[PDB]
């Protein structure tokens, strides 16, 4: 008959062979993680060579297969996912130039040197010493000195290399009969064949625009409070009518603001939750943290986590005999091998992050039942959102006091509520507008409407309107602060972060409003809420086999992304900001600048 | 085996469904596509017997397993195999039901 059965066995053989070979590759990676030897490097390089050859062969096989006559939804989605290969339909010269330019950009970023011009032989390096000299300093002459000298010797290979990248990616998409490569980034979300829910690529950016416009008053209030408290506590240089210059961003681009919360402490005469005595009294460790995570999963109602977490996964960091990185690593090795590797540490925020990684592991366990094409969510923002769901559930003091991390006579009064609402604000909305800026500017540069040297005005105009970040001296031809961000130079779709946080906030609202929880609205916890765990487990299993917007509107009630849940959890936050931002004028003037 | 147990090989493609007590030994490709194909594979020609995936560090539902089935026919030939029938004390010099 037709090629229906041929496509069926084609996808089946690809799924089997991909499972086997990708399992071997992840095995090589985990062998490197357990022990670093050059032979392990050669072995994983050989595994990658074999995997690349296999992927190219599969793409060549799938190239001819059509999509119009085959009407099976799952078959259509899997075939269109397999046919895509990336940058192989071009000419080889463009591909090799792309490889060389990306490699040299990675080299110039990794070894890009900047430190004190006083003692450069052995000083604080790029990280984390630069963080502790920018965000923990009293004078600003050296701070802005380092800030504006950072791009004077590195951005020279950041801006024009970015231009070569963007032109090569644009031409590749032209060969792919598309416009830009960020369109391919967002194309993982693509699904079609559902009446009424035709899904283009621009609705994502339009919805993101609406969500940020809804967010804007919240950051207006937040920056109003930050400016008021810094003028109350930092009378050193910044004028009472000025703004927040580039020497006071706290990070390399100003992402997290809990460190700057030190300059915005409302009340320090009231006690708050602390777990140091509670963690040094019963001797909490990674074993005990994982045991109480199991208890948390049981209380929520989710089923047990498989034995790969009790035996196969190394519970502790690899001692001191060897050396390896300790970034949060939740690895799904394959066929039921679920492992978590870190440099284990005990902290309430690290409690939340560990439960985030264990939520990743739970999601991996869920989607392990699916074939390789379906071994991922319909969107790439599902994993981090579902992991952080339980962390945001645990961001509230209620179940921390329930697990005995402090005495039960400690007051759960209004002050801790307000302070932790502001803490969540500084955690998320302190970086969301920067995400808006970078993603919009990168969409414009990928499409190519914006001249490469125009980024001086419009981008900074946003910094004059959305975040309140300026510079004592305007940037030069090769100052490319957006490229100073770590992920942009790593071939990352920088909108999937915002889509991920939208997903996590929507699911937080879904599990906070449908779980019959009352009292203070933030106090809702998914523990001891069976229906919340049941409905969450119903959702986090299928993957990409079905459209995601219908499921998203089922779980929460939103056809697409929306920050209405974000302000729903932040309704106490918004009320407190309105309670505090009535003393004087709020906002900044665009014309005035230092 | 720590590096894998793939000495055997499982058959996946048989163009005709089987009945009780039937085996398959042939490795002929399931030529569902009418395009020319014989012997060496090619356009839509996939080998029936697919490889394995078996190692001790696996998780759930992927370890090597053994299955046996006990079967027998019903009395058409004289009954041949059955176990012992439980007995009891035999008793001496005392009235019982022999
Ligand atoms: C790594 O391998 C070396 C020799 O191959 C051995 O001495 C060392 O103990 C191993 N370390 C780990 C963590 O496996
Ligand atoms: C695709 O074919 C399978 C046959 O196994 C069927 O179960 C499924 O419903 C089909 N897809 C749709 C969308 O109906
Ligand atoms: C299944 O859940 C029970 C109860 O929580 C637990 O004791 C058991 O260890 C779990 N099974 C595995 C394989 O972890
Ligand atoms: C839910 O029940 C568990 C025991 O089943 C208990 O430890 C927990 O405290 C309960 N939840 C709350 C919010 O008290």
């Amino acid at each position: 008959s037709t090629i229906e059965e041929q496509a069926k066995t084609f996808l089946d053989k690809f799924n089997h062979e991909a499972e086997d070979l990708f399992y071997q590759s992840s095995l090589a990676s985990w062998n490197y993680n357990t022990n670093i030897t050059e032979e392990n490097v050669q072995n994983m390089n050989n595994a990658g060579d074999k995997w690349s050859a296999f992927l190219k062969e599969q793409s060549t096989l799938a190239q001819m297969y059509p999509l119009q006559e085959i009407q099976n939804l799952t078959v259509k989605l899997q075939l269109q996912a397999l046919q895509q290969n990336g940058s192989s339909v071009l000419s080889e010269d463009k591909s090799k130039r792309l490889n060389t330019i990306l490699n040299t950009m990675s080299t110039i970023y990794s070894t890009g040197k900047v430190c004190n011009p006083d003692n450069p032989q052995e000083c604080l390096l790029l990280e984390p010493g630069l963080n502790e000299i920018m965000a923990n300093s009293l004078d600003y002459n050296e701070r802005l000195w380092a800030w504006e000298s950072w791009r004077s010797e590195v951005g020279k290979q950041l801006r024009p290399l970015y231009e070569e990248y963007v032109v090569l990616k644009n031409e590749m998409a032209r060969a792919n009969h598309y416009e830009d490569y960020g369109d391919y980034w967002r194309g993982d979300y693509e699904v079609n064949g559902v009446d009424g829910y035709d899904y283009s690529r621009g609705q994502l950016i339009e919805d993101v625009e609406h969500t940020f416009e809804e967010i804007k008053p919240l950051y207006e209030h937040l920056h109003a409070y930050v400016r008021a408290k810094l003028m109350n506590a930092y009378p050193s240089y910044i004028s009472p009518i000025g703004c927040l210059p580039a020497h006071l961003l706290g990070d390399m681009w100003g992402r997290f603001w809990t460190n700057l919360y030190s300059l915005t402490v409302p009340f320090g005469q009231k006690p708050n939750i602390d777990v140091t005595d509670a963690m040094v009294d019963q001797a909490w460790d990674a074993q005990r943290i994982f045991k109480e995570a199991e208890k948390f999963f049981v209380s929520v109602g989710l089923p047990n986590m498989t034995q790969g977490f009790w035996e196969n996964s190394m519970l502790t960091d690899p001692g001191n005999v060897q050396k390896a990185v300790c970034h949060p690593t939740a690895w799904d090795l394959g066929k039921g091998d679920f492992r978590i590797l870190m440099c284990t540490k005990v902290t309430m925020d690290d409690f939340l992050t560990a439960h985030h990684e264990m939520g990743h592991i739970q999601y991996d366990m869920a989607y392990a039942a699916q074939p390789f094409l379906l071994r991922n969510g319909a969107n790439e923002g599902f994993h981090e959102a579902v992991g952080e769901i339980m962390s945001l559930s645990a961001a509230t003091p209620k179940h921390l006091k329930s697990i005995g991390l402090l005495s039960p006579d400690f007051q759960e009064d209004n002050e801790t509520e307000i302070n932790f609402l502001l803490k969540q604000a500084l955690t998320i909305v302190g970086t969301l507008p920067f995400t808006y800026m970078l993603e919009k500017w990168r969409w414009m540069v990928f499409k190519g409407e914006i001249p490469k040297d125009q980024w001086m005005k419009k981008w900074w105009e946003m910094k004059r309107e959305i975040v309140g970040v300026v510079e004592p001296v305007p940037h030069d031809e090769t100052y490319c602060d957006p490229a100073s961000l770590f992920h942009v130079s790593n071939d990352y779709s920088f909108i999937r972060y915002y889509t991920r946080t939208l997903y996590q906030f929507q699911f937080q609202e879904a599990l906070c409003q449908a779980a019959k929880h009352e009292g203070p609205l933030h106090k809702c916890d998914i523990s001891n809420s069976t229906e919340a765990g049941q409905k969450l487990f119903n959702m986090l299993r299928l993957g990409k086999s079905e459209p995601w917007t219908l499921a998203l509107e089922n779980v929460v009630g939103a056809k697409n992304m929306n920050v209405r849940p974000l302000l729903n959890y932040f309704e106490p936050l918004f009320t407190w900001l309105k309670d505090q931002n009535k003393n004087s004028f709020v906002g900044w003037s665009t014309d005035w600048s230092p | 085996k720590v590096s894998g147990n793939y000495n055997y090989l499982y058959r996946l493609f048989r163009k005709s469904n089987l009945k009780p007590f039937e085996r398959d030994i042939s490795t002929e490709i399931y030529q569902a596509g009418n395009k020319p194909c014989n012997g060496v594979a090619g356009f839509n020609c996939y080998f029936p017997l697919r490889s394995y995936s078996f190692r001790p560090t696996y998780g759930v539902g992927h370890q090597p397993y053994r299955v046996v089935v006990l079967s027998f026919e019903l009395l058409h030939a004289p009954a041949t195999v059955c176990g012992p029938k439980k007995s009891t004390n035999l008793v001496k010099n005392k009235c019982v039901n022999f």
